[PDB]
C-alpha cells in the first residue's frame, strides 16, 4: 500500500514479510510513497474536520457551514488526487522492483495488478468531488 | 578408526611443552584473527563504554600438533585448550569481559593435518569509548576495540586480519536502537612500550546518533513552549496577571525541561 | 585507574646458561615460582584482567633478573575535602606494598628515579569533570600490628572543572534571582502578578 | 541393571555436547546445593543429560504498535564447535513443555503460544544446525492505560473546562490553559521512561502528540477570542467568488467562539479516539 | 579560630620529644607534617604522617627522627634522637591536604607558631 | 532468606570403630563422600557463603549416621497477586528436593515434626514492610517427564504493613481532596482563586 | 570461621590473594586476610535523622563446637584498632565494643565474638536539605496575613504554592 508492504519468501509458501509503518519514515520504500501517504493523511484530516464541523450547524449559519465543508471537501479531493498521482512514481524503487519485476517503472505497472484499494481510492476521489460540488450548491441554496 | 584417532591425539599431546610457543627460537608466529559481531547491547554515554558480544577466532600454525593418516579436522573438546598453547590476546580498552559458559564454555578448538590450529571464543566485552558530546545529539562517535598481545613482542608474535577487510563480519546486521553504524574499519600496526614493541589490531566503528527521539522529547516541546510564550503579546496589557503567569510559567517550564533532560 | 604494573627482582635459583639471553616465557610460569605478593593499601575492588588469558608477562634474564608485569584495574579510596566545592582540588593516592613480608624481608624501590618511574599515556584520560595536573611519587613506612612495612605511594593531583556545575546551579540561580528582581518594575497595584513572581521564585530556588 | 542413574560427578568424565545458546546475553547454571545436573546411561548405550539453566536472551522488539504490540521472541541454540557434519540436533515429539503458566513473572505480557524450528546457519568455521524456539507475547495495555491514556484524556477535558469560564476571567483561563500544557508535557516525558530510546513514533507518542495539539488549540483559540473581543476592540448566474466564497459577512462573530468550541472540541476528540482505536485494534 | 599548639623543650646538651595538638578542627583526614627553619635557610621538610598511619621522612633526618599521630586527642608527635649541633632551628608543625606537595610548605594551610630548639656542645 | 540447611542420612559404608563417638571432620570431606543433590525448585541464584572457609560441616557417627549442614542465602520465587494492595497478604512458598533421584531412589522427610522442623530465629527478622505471621510445612510428590520426585515445601505467610502507604499516598490524597473541597467557601466572584484551587488540586492528584 | 550477619563479602585478590601465613618456631601460626564484607545492620529509624544506630560484626565458628575451638580476642580491648581513624561523612563512631560469649544452636554450642559500633548521625546535611526549606516555607506562608482580604488571588496563590512546596520537599525526601 502507501507505506506498508508484505512481499513473499519465495519457496512454495506464504511467508509474507509485512514491513512498513508511516510512523517510521525509514521503512517506507520511496519518497513518492511518503508524499502519497502524507497527502492521503491530509485529506483524511480535512474530511474528519468536516465530521467535526457538522456540530457547528447548531449555532453558525447553515450556508456558512455548508460552504466551509464544501471548500474543505474540495481541498481533500485535491489532496487525494495529488496522492494518487504521485504514488505511481514510487514503483521504480528497489523494493517494488524486486516485488514486481524489471518491467515495472514510473507509471508502468509491468506485471503487478491494482487491487481493490487503488480503484476504491479513485471512487473516493470522484465521490469527494461530486460531494463537494453538492455542498457548494447546497450552501448557495440555503439563501435561496 | 576411533582407536587410531585416540592414539594419534595421545601422541600429539605426549611430551608437549605448553610453556614454549610453536617456534620459541624461530621466527615469529603469525596469527590471523577474524571476528563475528553478534550484537552491540548498551552504548552508554554516562559510563563512556559500549558492550560487544562476538565470536572471536584465531588461526595459527603449530608444527608440534601436525598429524597424518587422518583426512579430517579433529574438532576436539574445548577442555584441550588448557593443554594446548594459545595466543595471549587481550583488549587494551576492556573494562569487564567474560567467556559465556552455558551449557559449557563457548570455546572452539580445531586441529588440521598440517598442524594448523583454529581457536574460537564467544566473548562479551564492555570496552571504554570516550565521547565528544560537543555536537550532542547531532554527533558522530568513534568507538574502537584494541586487540593486542601482552607477553609476546613482534619478535615472537605477528598479528593480521584473516581475510583483509572481510575479516570482521556481521556489522551490517547490527541494530542499535540509539545509533546507526555508518562505517567500520580495521587497522594493523605496532605499538612501542618500555618493555618492547608489540603487534596491534584496531576494529573501529563510526556511529551516527539518531535524532528522532530527541526531536520527539526535547525540540518540539521546547519550540511549542516558545511559540506559546508569544500569546502574551496578543493578550491585553491591562490584564497583568495573565501575561505574568504565562511568562513565569514558560520560564520555569523550560528550566525544568533542561534540568530533567541533562541529568542522564 | 588502569595500569601496567611492572616488578623486577633477582633470583639466584633461576640463573641459566643457554642459547638465548632472556626467555620471554609464558605467563603460566608465573604460578610455578615465587613472586611478590604486592597489594594496594587503599584499593577497594581491583580487577586482574584475564581476557583472553591472564594478562601477565614474565621474562627471565640469563643472570636471574626476573621481570614480571601485569594488567590491572584498581579502584582506590581518594578522600575528599568538599569545603571549596565545585572549586576544590584533590590529591588521590595510589599506595602499594608487600602484604606478608616486612622491611627485613622485601623492600621496594623504583626502577628509575621516582619522577620518571610513573608514566601516564598521553591519550589515557577518562576524566569527564577533572583535570589531571600531574603526579608526585614518594615512598614511606607503615607500622602495622604484624610488623613494619614499606609502602610505595603515588599522588595524582586533580582539579575539578567548573563549567558543568556552573550550568547546573549557578546560571539557573542567577536567572531566578534576576527574575525575582524583575518584580520591582511592575506597578504596585499588580498584587497577583507580583505575588506570583515571589512565590514562583521561592519555589524554584527551593527546588 | 538396565540403567545407571548417576549424578553430576560423571558429567565431566564422559563426553558431553558443547551446546550453547546463540542469542544469550547472560546465562548460567544452578549450583545450590550442588550442580543442578542429571545423567542417565542405559545398557544399550543411550545417554540422557539434563540440566537447569537460566538464560537472558535478546529479543529485538519492534515497538511501533506499543502498547498494542505482539512480539515473537526467539531462543536459539546450537553446537559451538561441531558443524552439521559432526553433530545434528533434532526435536523430540514432545519438544517444549510449558508448566503452570500462572506462576510466571510475566507482568506486562501474556503468553499466546510457542513454536519450534530447525535451520542450518552458514558461518566462517562451517555449517551448524541451529534449533530455535519462538515464544509469542502480546502486551497487556491495562497498566499503560492507567499510567498515560487516562491522565492525558482527563487533562484534555480539563482544557475543555476553560471554554465554560467567563471570557473576562483572563488570568483564570490563561492559567488553566498553560497548566494543561505543563501537565501534558510532563506526561509526555514520563510516558517514554519505560521504553528504549528508539527514534520513531509509537502509538502512545502519537496519542500524546494529538492531545498536546488539542490543548494548544484550545489555548490559542481562547487567545484569539480575547484579542478580537477586548484587545482589538456557476450556472445560477453569479460571480465565481460569490458562488464559491463567503465575502458577504465573514471576523465579526468571534464572541461565539466559546459556544462553537464547547461542542467542536469534544466532537474532534471523540472522532480522533474512534479512528485511532479502531485503526490500532481492528484494522491494524 | 584554628590553632596548633606546639610543646617541647628549648635547650639540650641527647633526645627530645615535641608534641603538636590541634584545636578547632579535626585533622584525622589531613596530613600532619613537621618543618625546620634554621637561621638564614629556607623551610625544610622533616617528616609527615598520613590518615593511613603512613610515615614519610626526609633524607637528612631519615632513621633518626620518628613521627607518630594520636587521632583520639588529635595531635602529632615527633621524637628526636641523636641530635648534632647544626640541627639547632625553630621547628614548625603543619597540617593540611597535600596538593602539589606532601614535601612543600606551600601545600599546607595550617601552621604552628614554632618552637625553638638548640643543642649545646 | 538466610538458612542453615541440615541433612541427615545413614551410610553403612562409613561405619567405623574408634576412641571418639563422633568425628566432627573438616568440611572438605563432603566433596570426597556422597551427599544428596538437593535443589530449590523455585530458587533464583541462591548463594552458598564461602568465608573464611566453606560454611559447611560434616559429622560422621560410629553407627554411620551422617549429618551435613550448609549455610545458604536462598532466593526463592512466590507469585504475588497484588490485587488488594497494600491490604494484601501472601503465602510465599519454598520448595526443594532431589534433582537426579526419584522417589524409588531418594526420599526426603522432616527430622522433627513438620511444624517444628522449620525454626525462625527471634532476633533475625530482616523484613521492612511485612509481618511474618507464621510458616506452614508440607511434603508431597510431583510428576515430570523424567519421573516422580519427593518435594518438601514450606510456605511463609506474610502480611503487608499499611503504615508507609497510609503516610505517603492515601493521606496526601485525602488532604488534596479536602483542599479541593475548600474552594466551595470562597465567594463565586473569586474566579482566578477558585480556578487555581481546581487546577492545582487536579495537577497534584495526577502527580 | 565465618560471619553470621554477612550479606556479601570477598577476599581481595590483587595482585594476589591478600593473605598472610607466618609460622613461628614454637608451632604458632599467624593467619591474616584482607576482607571486605557487607554485613546486615538492622536500623531503627523512628528517631531518624536524630538517631543512634548499633551495627555489629558477628564472628563465629561454623563446624567446630566449644569442645573443639575456643575463640578469644587477642590483646583484650586493644584487639580492634584503626576505628579512631575512620571519618564517615554522615556518621561518627561514638564508641566500639568487643564481646565474647557462646551461642547455642540445635547442633550444639559454638564460640562467638561480636564487634559492635555505636554510630551517631550528623544533622548538618539534613538541616541544609530538608529542615531549612521547611521553616523558610513556613515563614513564607504567613505573608498572606499581611495581604488584604479582598485581594483573594494573591493569598490563594501564596497558600497553594506553600502547600505544593511542602509536598515536593516531602516527596523528594521519601524517594531516597
Ligand atoms: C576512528 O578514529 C580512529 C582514531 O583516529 C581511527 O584510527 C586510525 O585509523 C587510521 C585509518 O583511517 C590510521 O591511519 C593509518 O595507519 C595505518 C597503519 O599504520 C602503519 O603502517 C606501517 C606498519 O605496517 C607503519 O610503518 C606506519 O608508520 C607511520 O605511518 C605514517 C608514516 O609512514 C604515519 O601515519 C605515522 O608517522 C606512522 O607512525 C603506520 O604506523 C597506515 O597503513 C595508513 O596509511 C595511509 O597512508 C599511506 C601513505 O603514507 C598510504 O599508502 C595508505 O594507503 C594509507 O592511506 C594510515 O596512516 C591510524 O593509524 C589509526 N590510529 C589509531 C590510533 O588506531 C579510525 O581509523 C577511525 N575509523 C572510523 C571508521 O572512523
Ligand atoms: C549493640 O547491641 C548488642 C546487642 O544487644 C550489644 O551486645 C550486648 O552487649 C552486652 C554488653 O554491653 C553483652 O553482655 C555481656 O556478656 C558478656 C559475655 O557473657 C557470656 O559469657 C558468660 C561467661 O561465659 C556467660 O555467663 C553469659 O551468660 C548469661 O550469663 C549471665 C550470668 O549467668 C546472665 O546474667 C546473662 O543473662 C547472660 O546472658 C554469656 O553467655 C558478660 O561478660 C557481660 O557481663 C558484664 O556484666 C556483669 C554483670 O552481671 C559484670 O559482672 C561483668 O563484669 C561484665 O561487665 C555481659 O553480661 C551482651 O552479651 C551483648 N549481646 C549480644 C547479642 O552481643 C552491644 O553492646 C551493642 N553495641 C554497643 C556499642 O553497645
Ligand atoms: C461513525 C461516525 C460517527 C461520527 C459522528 C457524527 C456526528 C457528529 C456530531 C454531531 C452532529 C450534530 C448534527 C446536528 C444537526 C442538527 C441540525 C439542526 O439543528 O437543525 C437545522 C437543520 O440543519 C441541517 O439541516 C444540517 C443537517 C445536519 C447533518 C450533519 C449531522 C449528521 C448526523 C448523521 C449521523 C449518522 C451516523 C451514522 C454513520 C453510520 C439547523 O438548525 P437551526 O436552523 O436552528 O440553525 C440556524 C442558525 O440560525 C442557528 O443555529
Ligand atoms: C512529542 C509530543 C509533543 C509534540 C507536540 C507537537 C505535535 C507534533 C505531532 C506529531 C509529531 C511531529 C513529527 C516528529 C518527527 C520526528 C523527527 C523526524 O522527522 O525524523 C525523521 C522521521 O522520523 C520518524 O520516523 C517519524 C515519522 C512519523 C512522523 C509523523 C507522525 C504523524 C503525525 C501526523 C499529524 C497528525 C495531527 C493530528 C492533530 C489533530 C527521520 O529522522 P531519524 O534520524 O530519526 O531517522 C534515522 C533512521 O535511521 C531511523 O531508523
Ligand atoms: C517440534 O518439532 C517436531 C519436529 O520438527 C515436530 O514434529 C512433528 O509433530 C507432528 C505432530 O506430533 C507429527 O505428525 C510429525 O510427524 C512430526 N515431525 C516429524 C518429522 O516426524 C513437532 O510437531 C514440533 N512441535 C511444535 C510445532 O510445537
Ligand atoms: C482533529 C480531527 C479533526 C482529525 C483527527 C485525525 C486522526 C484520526 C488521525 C491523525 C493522525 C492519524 C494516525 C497517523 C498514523 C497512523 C499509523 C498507521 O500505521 C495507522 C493509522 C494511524 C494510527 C493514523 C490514525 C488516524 C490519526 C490518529
Ligand atoms: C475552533 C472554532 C473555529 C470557528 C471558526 C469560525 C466558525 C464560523 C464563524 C461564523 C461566521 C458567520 O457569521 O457565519
Ligand atoms: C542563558 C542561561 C539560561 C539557563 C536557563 C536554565
Ligand atoms: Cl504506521
Ligand atoms: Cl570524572
Ligand atoms: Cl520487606
Amino acid at each position: 500500500g502507501l507505506f506498508h508492504y508484505c512481499v513473499g519468501s519465495g519457496l512454495a509458501g506464504r511467508e509474507l514479510t509485512c514491513r512498513g509503518s508511516f510512523t517510521d519514515f525509514s521503512t517506507i520504500p520511496s519518497s513518492a510513497f511518503k508524499a502519497a501517504a502524507f497527502f492521503v493523511l491530509l485529506s483524511m484530516v480535512l474530511i474528519l474536520g468536516c465530521i467535526t464541523c457538522f456540530s457547528l450547524f447548531f449555532f453558525c449559519n447553515t450556508a456558512t457551514v455548508y460552504k466551509i465543508c464544501a471548500w474543505m471537501q474540495l481541498l481533500a479531493a485535491l489532496c487525494l488526487v495529488l496522492g494518487c498521482m504521485i504514488f505511481p512514481d514510487g514503483w521504480d524503487a528497489e523494493t517494488i522492483r524486486d516485488m514486481c519485476g524489471a518491467k515495472t517503472g514510473k507509471y508502468s505497472l509491468g506485471d503487478c495488478s491494482v487491487r481493490w484499494a487503488y480503484i476504491l481510492a479513485i471512487i473516493g476521489i470522484l465521490n469527494a468531488l461530486i460531494l463537494s460540488f453538492l455542498a457548494f450548491v447546497l450552501g448557495n441554496r440555503q439563501t435561496d | 578408526n576411533m582407536s587410531f584417532v585416540k592414539e594419534t591425539v595421545d601422541k600429539l599431546l605426549k611430551g608437549y611443552d605448553i610453556r614454549l610457543r610453536p617456534d620459541f627460537g624461530g621466527p615469529p608466529v603469525c596469527v590471523g584473527m577474524n571476528i563475528d559481531i553478534a550484537s552491540i547491547d548498551m552504548v552508554s554515554e554516562v559510563n563512556m563504554d559500549y558492550t560487544l558480544t562476538m565470536y572471536f577466532q584465531q588461526y595459527w600454525r603449530d608444527k608440534r600438533l601436525a598429524y597424518s593418516g587422518i583426512p579430517l579436522n579433529l574438532t576436539l573438546d574445548n577442555r584441550v585448550a588448557d593443554q594446548l598453547w594459545v595466543p595471549d590476546t587481550y583488549f587494551l580498552n576492556d573494562k569487564k569481559s567474560f567467556v559465556h559458559g552455558v551449557t559449557v564454555k563457548n570455546r572452539m578448538i580445531r586441529l588440521h593435518p598440517d598442524g594448523t590450529v583454529l581457536y574460537g571464543l564467544r566473548i562479551t566485552t564492555t570496552a571504554a569509548c570516550m565521547m565528544d558530546l560537543r555536537r550532542y545529539p547531532l554527533d558522530e562517535q568513534n568507538c574502537t576495540l584494541e586487540i593486542e598481545s601482552y607477553g609476546y613482542t613482534t619478535d615472537d608474535i605477528e598479528f593480521y586480519w584473516r581475510g583483509g577487510d572481510k575479516a570482521v563480519t556481521g556489522v551490517e546486521r547490527i541494530e542499535l536502537p540509539q545509533f546507526s553504524i555508518v562505517e567500520h574499519r580495521l587497522v594493523s600496526r605496532n605499538v612501542v612500550f618500555a618493555t618492547g614493541a608489540y603487534p596491534r589490531l584496531s576494529l573501529s566503528f563510526r556511529l551516527k546518533r539518531n535524532i528522532g527521539y530527541f526531536i520527539l522529547q526535547t525540540y518540539m516541546p521546547s519550540i511549542l513552549i516558545t511559540i506559546l510564550s508569544w500569546v502574551s503579546f496578543w493578550i491585553n496589557y491591562d490584564a497583568s496577571a495573565a501575561r505574568v503567569a504565562l511568562g513565569i510559567t514558560t520560564v520555569l517550564t523550560m528550566t525544568t525541561i533542561n534540568t530533567h533532560l541533562r541529568e542522564t | 585507574i588502569d595500569v601496567f604494573f611492572r616488578q623486577s627482582w633477582k633470583d639466584e635459583r633461576l640463573k641459566f646458561k643457554g642459547p638465548m639471553t632472556v626467555l620471554r616465557l609464558n605467563n603460566l610460569m608465573a604460578s610455578k615460582i615465587w613472586t611478590p605478593d604486592t597489594f594496594f593499601h587503599n584499593g577497594k575492588k581491583s580487577v586482574a584482567h584475564n581476557m583472553t588469558m591472564p594478562n601477565k608477562l614474565l621474562r627471565i634474564t640469563e643472570d636471574g633478573t626476573l621481570l614480571y608485569t601485569m594488567r590491572l584495574t584498581v579502584r582506590a579510596e581518594c578522600p575528599m575535602h568538599l569545603e571549596d566545592f565545585p572549586m576544590d582540588a584533590h590529591a588521590c593516592p595510589l599506595k602499594f606494598g608487600s602484604y606478608a613480608y616486612t622491611r627485613a624481608e622485601v623492600v621496594y624501590e623504583w626502577t628509575r628515579e621516582p619522577a620518571r618511574s610513573v608514566v601516564v599515556a598521553e591519550d589515557g584520560s577518562r576524566l569527564n569533570q577533572y583535570d589531571l595536573l600531574g603526579q608526585t611519587v614518594d615512598s614511606g613506612i607503615v607500622q602495622s600490628s604484624t610488623g613494619e612495612y614499606v609502602v610505595m605511594t603515588t599522588h595524582f593531583h586533580l582539579k575539578r572543572k567548573i563549567g558543568y556545575f556552573v550550568i547546573q546551579t549557578y546560571l539557573p540561580c542567577i536567572m531566578t534571582v534576576i527574575l525575582s528582581q524583575v518584580s520591582f518594575w511592575l506597578n504596585r497595584e499588580s498584587v497577583p502578578a507580583r505575588t506570583v513572581f515571589g512565590v514562583t521564585t521561592v519555589l524554584t530556588m527551593t527546588t | 541393571i538396565k540403567v545407571l542413574r548417576l549424578n553430576s560427578n560423571m558429567v565431566g568424565k564422559i563426553w558431553i555436547p558443547d551446546t550453547f545458546f546463540r542469542n544469550s546475553k547472560k546465562a548460567d547454571a544452578h549450583w545450590i546445593t550442588t550442580p543442578n545436573r542429571m545423567l542417565r546411561i542405559w545398557n544399550d548405550g543411550r545417554v540422557l543429560y539434563t540440566l537447569r539453566l537460566t538464560i537472558d536472551a535478546e529479543c529485538q522488539l519492534q515497538l511501533h504498535n506499543f502498547p498494542m504490540d505482539e512480539h515473537s521472541c526467539p531462543l536459539e541454540f546450537s553446537s559451538y564447535g561441531y558443524p552439521r557434519e559432526e553433530i545434528v540436533y533434532q526435536w523430540k515429539r514432545s519438544s517444549v513443555e510449558v508448566g503452570d503458566t500462572r506462576s510466571w513473572r510475566l507482568y506486562q505480557f501474556s503468553f499466546v503460544g510457542l513454536r519450534n524450528t530447525t535451520e542450518v546457519v552458514k558461518t566462517t568455521s562451517g555449517d551448524y544446525v541451529v534449533m530455535s524456539v519462538y515464544f509469542d507475547l502480546s502486551r497487556r495495555m491495562g497498566y499503560f492505560t492507567i499510567q498515560t491514556y487516562i491522565p492525558c484524556t482527563l487533562i484534555v477535558v480539563l482544557s475543555w473546562v476553560s471554554f465554560w469560564i467567563n471570557k473576562d476571567a483572563v488570568p483564570a483561563r490563561t492559567s488553566l490553559g498553560i497548566t494543561t500544557v505543563l501537565t501534558m508535557t510532563t506526561l509526555s516525558t514520563i510516558a517514554r521512561k519505560s521504553l528504549p530510546k528508539v527514534s520513531y513514533v509509537t502509538a502512545m507518542d502519537l496519542f500524546v502528540s494529538v492531545c498536546f495539539i488539542f490543548v494548544f488549540s484550545a489555548l490559542v483559540e481562547y487567545g484569539t477570542l480575547h484579542y478580537f473581543v477586548s484587545n482589538r476592540k456557476c450556472l445560477d448566474g453569479k460571480d465565481c467568488a460569490s458562488f464559491f466564497c463567503c465575502f458577504e459577512d465573514c471576523h465579526i462573530r468571534i464572541a461565539k467562539m466559546d459556544s462553537y468550541a464547547r461542542i467542536f472540541f469534544p466532537t474532534a476528540f471523540c472522532l480522533f479516539n474512534l479512528v485511532y482505536w479502531v485503526s490500532y485494534l481492528y484494522l491494524g | 579560630q584554628v590553632q596548633l599548639q606546639e610543646s617541647g623543650g628549648g635547650l639540650v646538651q641527647g633526645s627530645l620529644r615535641v608534641s603538636c595538638a590541634a584545636s578547632g578542627r579535626t585533622f584525622t583526614t589531613y596530613i600532619m607534617a613537621w618543618f625546620r627553619q634554621a637561621p638564614g635557610k629556607e623551610r625544610e621538610f622533616l617528616a609527615a604522617m598520613d590518615q593511613g598511619r603512613i610515615q614519610y621522612y626526609g633524607d637528612s633526618v631519615r632513621g633518626r627522627f620518628t613521627i607518630s599521630r594520636d587521632y583520639a586527642k588529635n595531635s602529632v608527635d615527633l621524637q628526636l634522637d641523636g641530635l648534632r649541633p647544626e640541627d639547632t632551628a625553630v621547628y614548625y608543625c603543619a597540617a593540611g591536604a597535600g596538593f602539589w606537595g606532601l614535601r612543600t610548605a606551600s601545600s599546607y594551610h595550617y601552621w604552628g607558631q614554632g618552637t625553638q630548639v638548640t643543642v649545646s656542645s
